[PDB]
């Protein structure tokens, strides 16, 4: 119900009433509601056909509200998490919400490294060094999906009899997306 | 030439392939977080797509 | 009616029995809520006293507060320092006050560029604790100020400042002038005055 | 017990004579129907317009056939039956509603799209009346192919008669849907199954296979481009194929195999080939599905795997 969250002395509209906003198919659970310690409201939305967990809603130590913010769609098909963490604070009654900073842009910056890059999370890179990518080898297939992902279908792509089959400029970013986007990663180039 | 597209009815498709498995183009609840008129498709696949057009049409479908 | 204008505020209502009209103010009721089977046809009036009756409560740390309908949406004693030109101009003295846990609102009459005050503003805040907010003081009867001010006040707000309402004095602006400020500026009240 | 009724539009009459415990609801619906008539206008020559008395009954034929169900006793059962006969008495001297269509056509007021309505009409009306189509029918033809003065052969059709086969499963589904509802349902959920069932079925047919949802709305048709592609148009074409026998067999008044032994053989041509072999297994109704799936399922595999053998690729503009 707090329209407002803060963020070092700046007003930013409230997140938490932003992602539960209204819309078929979403389901919020609340167990345990009438415990304010224990509480934990849990959304769970349609995620390729099946119902699953997107968010959960909860207190930590301290008074810390915890949005565990949930991507199904993964690398290895096992959930990832984003922590999203809020100092709950009733001695100020008009803005008791506000986020806790330390530290935001890299929790982010940790859960896109999960999903993108297929390496040990570390952010110690000097931007200047060059990436290295990996050696990639063009599956007949992978030409076959990705055509048919974007939709071309021109026939130096299509496997016909006695000619070998040609991949696709635009499958340059496929080969090459790991070792580029790794280059907005560094902490010296702190992006949220 | 002046040419009708369309962008695909979801973008899991596009992301599987490509590797992006950014939850703002797939995951609604991502999406309107980032605040986002709704699950934006990949910017690549527009990317990809319009260039299969200018292939076809500008060269010939000669894609050398 | 006429014992209606004579009871008003006390919670007396009064039904016409003889007449099947409509009230556009729901001042008094007509012959059919004498027979509205509907939630609708029990209509009570307010009662000031009780309606508005001043009243305190506790927060979690124990502080008390007077509780009316101002404080009860400000969060905080409803007192207000309104936005004085000599006064309330100074940073310091609107930082000051708002620390000391006081709705105040700072004086525009002071100001006479968008880049003059937001040199306050960012003063201002720069003493204000984290979290806390206050107010901006503009004159209808001052054109110029006026066209510059409300952008720099939905400019500001636009990048998350913490000045949440807007009073303005000289005068009451007009119906699209207002819902102007209201829709356009991202403030949680405005002040007329 | 007959009392006089009149169905009416323009100059057009047709007097109906009505039962006692009736004419009532014969009346009520009279009304009804007269309500939903289009204006009359130089010789009724529009496209909703009736253009003979004939067909006009047809019409109101049709109308109180909307009204009924062959499950749940109606109070129109008793009217419907009635016009029926007096259609049938009046209009059809003894043979089908075809031949009267071709004399409407040759003969009146021409209109093929007319002709299909009054013929949607009659069947669907007299299938809705609980009154089927059993009883061998005098079709002169059979009659001397079965002394034996003729010979029947079975041809069935290829791919690439038609730029829009999927047209001919429409009429077919939207005019006799009394007689083939059965099939087409029996194979659109047939085949929803083979793809299911199938490994990588799934990926060839890029835009679903719904067949009754096109059928039921049009507006979501896909394109003749999708329509025509192997995968979905063979086993699509057989259902065609099935579907005219059964409305020959049916309306006929004999069972699939009885059509089949009227025949001195079957053939197709290409893909045809296939539902002449599966018809000629053909012996009764309940039968009659098995070798139905035997033969989509066939058309199925041979679109299916024949397209992912060679797919179309963009023509250089």
């Amino acid at each position: 119900l707090c329209s407002f969250i803060t963020q070092d002395k700046m007003f930013v509209s409230n997140p938490i009433r932003k992602v539960f906003k209204p819309s078929q198919g979403m389901v919020v659970e609340i167990s345990n509601g009438n415990t304010s310690s224990k509480t934990v409201v849990t959304l769970s939305e349609p995620v390729q056909g099946e119902l699953k967990p997107t968010v959960i809603l909860k207190l930590l130590k301290e008074n810390i509200i915890q949005m565990e913010m949930i991507e199904n769609r993964t690398m290895d098909g096992k959930p990832v998490s984003l922590p999203l963490l809020y100092n709950f604070n009733p001695d100020n009654g008009f803005a008791p919400i506000s986020e806790v900073m330390e530290d935001r842009n890299q929790r982010i910056k940790e859960m896109y490294w999960k999903l993108w890059i297929d390496e040990p999370f570390n952010l110690d890179f000097d931007p200047r060094d060059v990436i290295k990518g990996k050696d990639f080898e063009i599956t007949a297939k992978e030409v076959y999906d990705f055509t048919h992902a974007v939709g071309n279908n021109c026939e130096d792509f299509v496997s016909r009899p006695d000619r070998t089959m040609l991949a696709p400029m635009d499958f340059a970013i496929v080969v090459g997306w790991r070792a580029i986007i790794k280059a907005i990663f560094p902490n010296t180039v702190d992006g949220d | 030439a002046v040419l009708d597209s369309y962008t695909p009815s979801t973008n899991e498709p596009y992301a599987r392939v490509s590797g992006d498995l950014n939850p703002i183009h797939v995951s609604r609840h991502f999406a309107s977080y980032a605040n986002l008129p709704g699950t934006i498709t990949h910017g690549m696949f527009s990317s990809a797509s319009v260039r299969a057009l200018i292939e076809n049409w500008a060269a010939d479908s000669v894609s050398s | 009616v006429l014992t209606h204008r004579n009871k008003d505020g006390t919670g007396v209502r009064v039904i016409v029995a003889g007449t099947l009209d409509i009230n556009p103010d729901d001042d008094y009721g007509f012959k059919q809520e004498i027979f509205d089977v509907t939630s609708n046809g029990l209509k009570k009036n307010p009662n000031w006293l009780e309606e508005y009756h001043p009243k305190l409560i506790k927060n979690k740390s124990g502080k008390i507060f007077v509780e009316t309908k101002f404080s009860k949406l400000i969060g905080r004693p409803p007192l207000l320092v309104p936005g004085m030109t000599p006064c309330t101009v100074s940073p310091d003295f609107v930082a000051a006050t708002t620390n000391a846990g006081y709705t105040i609102e700072l004086a525009g009459g002071g100001y006479f560029s968008a880049a003059g005050m937001t040199a306050a503003i960012d003063s201002v805040v720069s003493q204000i604790e984290k979290g806390s907010t206050f107010g901006i003081n503009l004159i209808y009867v001052n054109p110029f100020m006026l066209q510059w001010g409300i952008p720099l006040i939905k400019e500001l707000r636009s990048k998350g400042y913490p000045i949440q309402f807007l009073t303005i004095g000289a005068g009451v602006p007009s119906l699209e002038v207002a819902s102007e400020y209201i829709e356009t500026l991202g403030l949680k009240y405005l002040g007329l005055k | 017990s007959t009392r006089p009724l009149t169905l009416s539009h323009g100059s057009l009459e047709h007097v109906l004579l009505v039962p006692t415990a009736s004419f009532f609801i014969a009346s009520q619906l009279q009304e009804q129907f007269n309500k939903i008539l289009p204006e009359p206008t130089e010789g009724f020559a529009a496209d909703d317009e009736p253009t003979t008395p004939a067909e006009l009954v047809g019409k109101f034929l049709g109308y109180v056939s909307s009204l009924v169900e062959p499950s749940k006793v109606g109070q129109f059962d008793q009217v419907l039956n009635l016009c029926l006969t007096e259609f049938e008495n009046c209009y059809l001297e003894g043979n089908d509603i075809h031949a009267l269509a071709a004399k409407l056509l040759q003969e009146n007021d021409t209109t093929l799209v007319k002709t299909k309505e009054l013929i949607k009409n009659y069947i669907t009306a007299r299938i809705m009346a609980k009154r089927p189509f059993d009883k061998k029918s005098n079709s002169a033809l059979f009659r001397a192919v079965g002394e034996g003065n003729a010979q029947l052969v079975a041809i069935f059709g290829g791919q690439g008669n038609t730029d829009d086969y999927f047209e001919e499963l429409r009429d077919l589904y939207q005019t006799y849907h009394v007689l083939v509802g059965d099939l087409i349902k029996f194979s659109a959920e047939t085949l929803s199954e083979l793809i299911r069932t199938t490994l990588d079925a799934e990926k060839v047919f890029t835009q679903g296979l719904n067949i009754l949802e096109w059928l039921e709305n049009p507006s979501n048709t896909p394109d003749k481009d999708y329509l025509l592609s192997i995968p979905i148009s063979c086993p699509l074409i057989g259902v065609i194929q099935l579907a005219h026998y059964v409305v020959t067999a049916k309306l006929l008044g004999f069972t699939p195999g009885e059509l089949r032994s009227y025949l001195k053989g079957a053939t197709g041509h290409s893909q045809g080939l296939v539902t002449a072999v599966a018809i000629a297994e053909t012996d009764s109704w309940e039968s009659f599905f098995v070798s139905v799936r035997k033969a989509i399922t066939v058309l199925f595999f041979i679109g299916v795997r024949c397209y992912e053998a060679y797919p179309n690729t963009s023509l250089p503009p």
